[PDB]
């Protein structure tokens, strides 16, 4: 967790961060993304 | 427009055959339509996303724009001169052929760099169930780290660039919100990228979920269309094709099995017994037909399959009458002159073929028990077909015992091994059988409530039975699955079924005084347990003697209402019992809180 | 926008009432959205494909442009006038109802002219697999012509339009590359109309295959939200119906299964014997609940099913104890006074109704299998029904004998005929059982680690336990599909129970010397064995005694996570092992290669 | 473009640093890129309809728009500044966070609302098949209305709201075509809602049905790339992973199957009786491995499980031999030192271990059926973990009795109780078993027609044969749904596998006379029940001795075949037996108009 | 495989053709085109 | 200049060892005057030995155009 600084736009230790889950919000990349022939085209 | 782009070959105006593809050395530019575009685009997205990591670890090479692989050439671009004439596109956005090469290797590349890093960061998230369904819950963020430092075996990657991840993570997972850096405190809203997907995938309390209920009815509307449910109980020939039926052999028990449960099983029902002869590998050996009536597998009404008699585990009394020991078990053909079920004397018996015979005696196959000497498992196994029994009006599949010498201790006997599992397996789909004759198409209709209790479970593997089984047990799961044939719903299945009992029952009141109105309130629960009788158990519906469910109008009405019943279902069918179902959820998210309780406490 | 375009029916000023669906002699014209464009021309677009096939047979009709159904209306198109205010479109592009209905016939008429050529060109096609999916592979082209100059069979239609089938073919398979007219040589580059979507399914060497482990993914997802995978575990009340319990009738072998291995079945233990009588159909017969204890299907916890208890290939001992042949077999209820377990004597039982007898008695339902005569497979079969049995405390189903006179012979045979093959079958889903009440709603959480070794494999068709088993099984079959639950990667899976287990096991050392800290490598080792013994035999997490699966945190924590672990995947999650199958897919194209050049020299 | 808009923070000059992500009060504008308004627009679109019932009801709130949503923002809108840097978009439509948070609730409010109603519309709808598929038929509309009077039970919302439900309904089923106010007659055509997507629906009787049709097969596409079932006979080490083996726990039947039929089990083939001592808690009891051979599971190739013996209905002759009365039955580990199979006298039993005894002696187990005693269903059962046995060459598991006093009784006996239904599950997929040793990786190829006919059945619980079982399993249901390997219509899998016999019988006809030029006609129809057989039993395919299926080319080139095949089918496929399939459905639909007309009369 | 000439834009027995599988570009045509109810509109 | 020197060093290091695998294996290296060995047979025959999982056979001209430089 040592800090680094700019690499990224927060620090993991960083001031005031939080684990906390929201039933609201599902997290979610995209896996699902359509390719098969008919559909891609 | 679609496809790829053409320009005229003589010059000036394009006609017909004025008009070819563009081609370049780099390749044909193909058009990239508007959707075509989001696919791409949400493919790159999901990689640039990673752009923390590629710097980090000094991979990739900056982020991977989809402006960078396409053109902005113009001309008409259809499927084929003709057609493409009618799509003149200005200034449209084309990939070359050698383009459309690296967007794809490009986007495989990457995707395994991200593929693999994207591996290490979930056995850390996942790895703290970042994911609560009913209310919130948090988890003082030093201790849930300070935690993770620990459990995460030490060749993760996220142990490696914590906050490097983190930023990854951070899109990714609306659970972790980063601590603003101008007022050093969290955000309420999480904005993670797929900030509307993860907000359509929540478990709404309203009605379950949107993405879940949404597909288990297109799900369902596939198979609907698909297999051809609709049109399951047709009254008309229909090619076994139209039945799609695959990976079906099943298996038995004959020598049991009686005549009339299973046209493809007859019996040598005679008085006494009828010793045969004949000369197999040299040694001379006597077919019994034994005392019993020696059920055997018939050879007509027998679809060229693959029968693997398998004679394992069932007893083998070479103890008692030593005549059965010394004889080789096997399979063997029986061609009979006149019909069998009228065949007394050996005389009778034209000829045997030991199709397959077991090397060694009854007495090396065999293996003590418990006193009860078994039969080591071993599968004796003929390759019946269709013609190899052409003209020949009676044959007989016998899995006997074939007896070097008949005697007095064997005369009560009866050395029929069929009791043992025989396992036939249509080998050549295309033809069915039914009632004891082959065919190429069933007429499904005839096939319900036409069938005994056990007319049923005594199909034979591939006939039309087993087809008009395989069929309703997929609309038997379309419904189990889409529509809520399980609960005091009066669904749309078990609504088709009641109005056919309405104008049923209606009908057999008119003409008489007519002194019962139907009832209804009875009606409704009569065809509710119908449609769920046929839910529960598909194969039902072709025994005779069933309530309801075997009458002509029903299942072809069934169908026909759980079919329009799926193709409206809404999106929020879920809010059937999202009432427990949503208090189940909190009943979750308050043990899971009651979780990171603790990984609070003890990693402080 | 989306839906029928409207206009203002009152002119000019168009507000939420001035406006009506835009009808008329052509039918509704209904907006053609974006999206919705690229369908119809994806549609078109294959069939223009085709062109060269339609001119050659004289068929078809020049290419079917899309822009020949719809027409350039504007207007104000919405679902309802007054959503379809706020949608002014002008100029948009719509297609009126009696076109609908072209672009629909035309697509069908077509798409059957095609369907069948495209048939043709196949069965040539894939007669020489143009497919490879490892580096490439020639074979020259002359030997592959004058090669399918024979196998195709002379009912093709590949051999009267070689070069017409071949224009439409070198679109579909950019395996033939046709030899440039002015260069007269090929192109490197194949370009066949599907340019991209053929680009993106090449089984690309960095990840398995993007259309492959993309959908492999989606249909996971499906599942986990669509059944209700997620709240497995659950500690509450949930209805049936949220288990889609479907095409569910488990079979037995009672007579066996000890009572308390499944309330639903209690037995007759008592010391002599219990010989009762009862007039069935005239003749008196005895139940006898001879010298064993009998065990019978209790009717309480008995959800109204269809009980159909088979007898058949089981022993029939009529050789010995003559008492035995002369009895109908037969399924029979039995009402008795006492409670069962409790019932000492005759006096005791109520009554005995024959359920179902089986006509004919013990010495024609018989068939000698060796000496031991067994039982002509043969379905006895009640349909309880969970009032028939109101108020009366104890009644139990038995399937045993009958017979018509008891003597000293069958003093120690005892006539069970449960030994049989029973199979129980629902006929009512919204009611299940539990512990051996009949309920609605189950509670999950309750029955995991509560039935033991064989209190769940003698579970009662469509009860929790076959429940809580049927729903585990699907959350078994995403984790084993899309999760690598099966290789030395610490997935999602295994990482979720792995952080439960360090929870736990770290607040259990919590308070006493401590003088264990928490291992990890062993941790992260155990719990994989947890996760994968699950997906393993999904059933286990009902036993009580097995370790880490059965501790209340895992499931309802291995599922949460399973769950977001699907969500983010990527799409290159086939890089996994994306190493030895690329090199086992070079293998096969060398193998494939191979074979090529044999057709490249035999038909030279 | 894509994802969340960025705006340069710096100003003016935007480069790739002097972005950010441009949030606010509301939250993050995250884009709307056109097809995603497809969606929120079609979710949206299906909800308006209901506008009538939102009325009647006051619920609801006016027609949404989901132009209340959004906003015109403007600036670069990507997933990173580096990305975004390349999207200027101006004016786009971006929703901010907290609206994609009403956006969401709000469909899932009103979600609720209308899916109560519309299932209420639903019961009533359904309630009379309101869809045929074959031509058309009436049912005079006031009898049909005067009847659902009826039927519909009190309770549903359809009787409360008639034409408020009514025209809500008019949307949904282009069958009820409301009577136009000024003519007072119906239209002809019905313009329902979904005008288009219900026109793509109907079953075109020139091909079976476009969504079916075009479903099944990227139903099909997607399990072909999905599992992997390219690559299925690769001749080269593949991790056990690329299986995806779940939900995997075979049961068998041991003291039957051959050792030489399945390496992990062997036998202590030895003249006398091999009466060994153990104290076994306190008591000294007999293991025996009586007269016959006893066959007993070997440790070693025995992949750490599950294995659960069921001792059950199996005989129990404590009547006879009184000496196995009193005896506990349990499964006891049995290291020798000597190889098994050479261990001829107690001696050479270096230690026996009880590892799961029965409670309670063998006559409390019992339970007598008819003379025959059987045993009490119960299940004896160890945990074998691979390195519990390191080391030690030679241990077996065997489900013994425990005798507590040998005698002469039992001296004929042998009391294995492994003639139960033993149940081993693979508790730890990763590692498989093939020919007797633990292995990580299959060689498909080498499992090919290796195994004999019963080397297969007598399989392990996930070992290599029972892997390249379930592999073939899946691509048996690709071709045996997508493709028409069930009809005389040559196929593409028929095809693929037709090219390689002649290939192969063509070049073992060079070299000699060549005096048989290839048939075709005959090799067409051998290959087509090769391919037929293969869909029909995917087992096969291990078996050595299976015509053409088990050469090494078929398979490997079947599944090629059968994979271009299903990237191809065009969309109209369904166009195979489109006729007897239409046929059936006129056949109905002049069946259900024969009902119609009864709800015609009855109902008047 | 006659001599065409103009029918299609190539012979087949046309002049430098070449059968060549390349694991790049897998044949493919439109058979997954989506025409669900919820997807088609 | 670092941590990408030492980043593309793995890279290439890879690749690298590929294409030795396949150029050492025909010793392309003598120590008095010359000796060819006509290119044809050369490539068919190295398109045999080189094992499967080289990358030598996944890109020839791409490993052939780095090769050039390395072996006069
Ligand atoms: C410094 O690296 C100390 C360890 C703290 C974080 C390491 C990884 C565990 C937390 C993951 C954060 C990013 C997403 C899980
Ligand atoms: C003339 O027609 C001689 C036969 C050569 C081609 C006939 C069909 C076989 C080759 C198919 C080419 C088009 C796609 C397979």
């Amino acid at each position: 967790g040592n800090v680094q600084t700019s690499v990224n736009t927060y620090n993991i230790t960083g001031d005031g961060n939080s684990f906390t889950p929201t039933s609201d919000m599902t997290s979610t990349a995209a896996p699902a993304i359509d390719l098969k022939p008919g559909v891609l085209n | 427009p679609t496809g790829k782009l053409w320009r005229p070959v003589g010059t000036s105006v394009a006609t017909i055959d004025s008009l070819a593809i563009v081609s370049d050395r780099f390749g044909q530019y193909s058009f990239v339509n508007e959707g075509m575009r989001e696919t791409f685009s949400k493919a790159l997205f999901d990689i640039n996303m990673w752009q923390p990591l590629f710097q980090a670890t000094k991979t990739g090479c900056g982020p991977i724009v989809l402006s960078s692989f396409t053109t902005t050439t113009s001309g008409y671009v259809g499927a084929t001169a003709g057609d493409a004439l009618d799509n003149p596109v200005t200034n449209g956005v084309f990939i070359s052929t050698v383009q459309i090469m690296n967007l794809q290797r490009t986007i495989a590349a990457r995707m395994r760099d991200v593929a693999l890093w994207q591996k290490h960061l979930d056995t850390a998230m996942t790895m703290l169930t970042p994911d609560i369904s009913a209310g919130s819950a948090s988890c003082n963020w030093k201790s849930l780290l300070a935690f993770a430092k620990d459990i995460l075996p030490l060749d993760n990657l996220c142990l490696t660039y914590p906050n490097e991840f983190y930023n990854v993570a951070i899109h990714r997972y609306p659970a972790l919100k980063p601590g603003n850096p101008d007022t050093k405190l969290p955000d309420a809203q999480a904005h993670p990228l797929g900030e509307v997907a993860g907000a359509f995938n929540a478990a709404t309390s309203e009605v379950g979920s949107l993405v879940g209920s949404s597909s288990t009815l297109s799900q369902a509307i596939s198979t609907m269309a698909g297999k051809d449910l609709d049109l399951i109980e047709a009254d008309t020939p229909l090619p076994v094709s139209v039945f799609t039926p695959s990976l079906a052999p099943r298996s038995y028990r004959p020598a049991f099995i009686k005549p009339e449960d299973a046209k493809w099983i007859a019996e040598f029902n005679n008085s006494s017994l009828i010793r045969k002869t004949l000369t197999y590998s040299g040694a001379t050996y006597t077919v019994q037909l034994g005392p019993g009536p020696t059920r055997v597998i018939d050879m007509n009404a027998m679809i060229d399959s693959v029968l693997t008699l398998d004679v394992s585990g069932t007893i083998l009394p070479y103890d008692t009458n030593p005549d059965l020991s010394t004889s080789v078990p096997a399979f063997v053909l029986i061609q009979t002159s006149v019909p069998i079920q009228q065949v007394t004397t050996a005389a009778n018996i034209t000829a045997i073929t030991v199709v397959s015979a077991a090397g060694a005696s009854a007495i090396n196959l065999a293996i003590n028990v418990r006193g009860q000497p078994r039969f080591n498992m071993l599968h004796l196994q003929a390759t019946f077909e269709r013609e190899t029994i052409t003209g020949i009006p009676y044959i007989y599949g016998l899995g006997t015992f074939l007896i070097p010498s008949p005697t007095s201790s064997s005369n009560f006997s009866n050395p029929t091994l069929m009791d043992g599992l025989l396992t036939v397996t249509p080998v050549l789909l295309r033809e069915t059988t039914y009632k004891g004759e082959v065919v190429d198409a069933i007429v499904p209709a005839t096939v319900m409530a036409n069938q005994t209790s056990e007319e049923v479970a005594s199909a034979l593997a591939n006939d039309a039975i087993v087809l008009v089984s395989n069929h309703l047990n997929k609309l038997a799961n379309v419904v189990g699955d889409a529509i809520p044939v399980a609960s005091r719903t009066d669904d749309s299945a078990t609504s088709a079924i009641v109005s056919r009992l309405a104008v049923q029952h209606k009908l057999s009141q008119v003409g008489q005084a007519s002194p019962t109105p139907p009832d209804y309130p009875l009606l409704w629960r009569r065809a509710k347990r119908a449609a769920s009788m046929f839910v529960s158990n598909p194969s039902l519906a072709l025994q005779v003697g069933i309530p309801v469910l075997t009458q002509s109008g029903m299942l072809s009405a069934l169908t026909s209402g759980v079919g329009t019943a799926l193709r409206t279902g809404s999106l929020g069918k879920g809010v059937t019992d999202a009432s427990e179902k949503l208090r189940a959820r909190q009943s979750l998210t308050v043990a899971k809180q009651a979780f990171f309780d603790q990984i609070g406490s003890l990693w402080p």
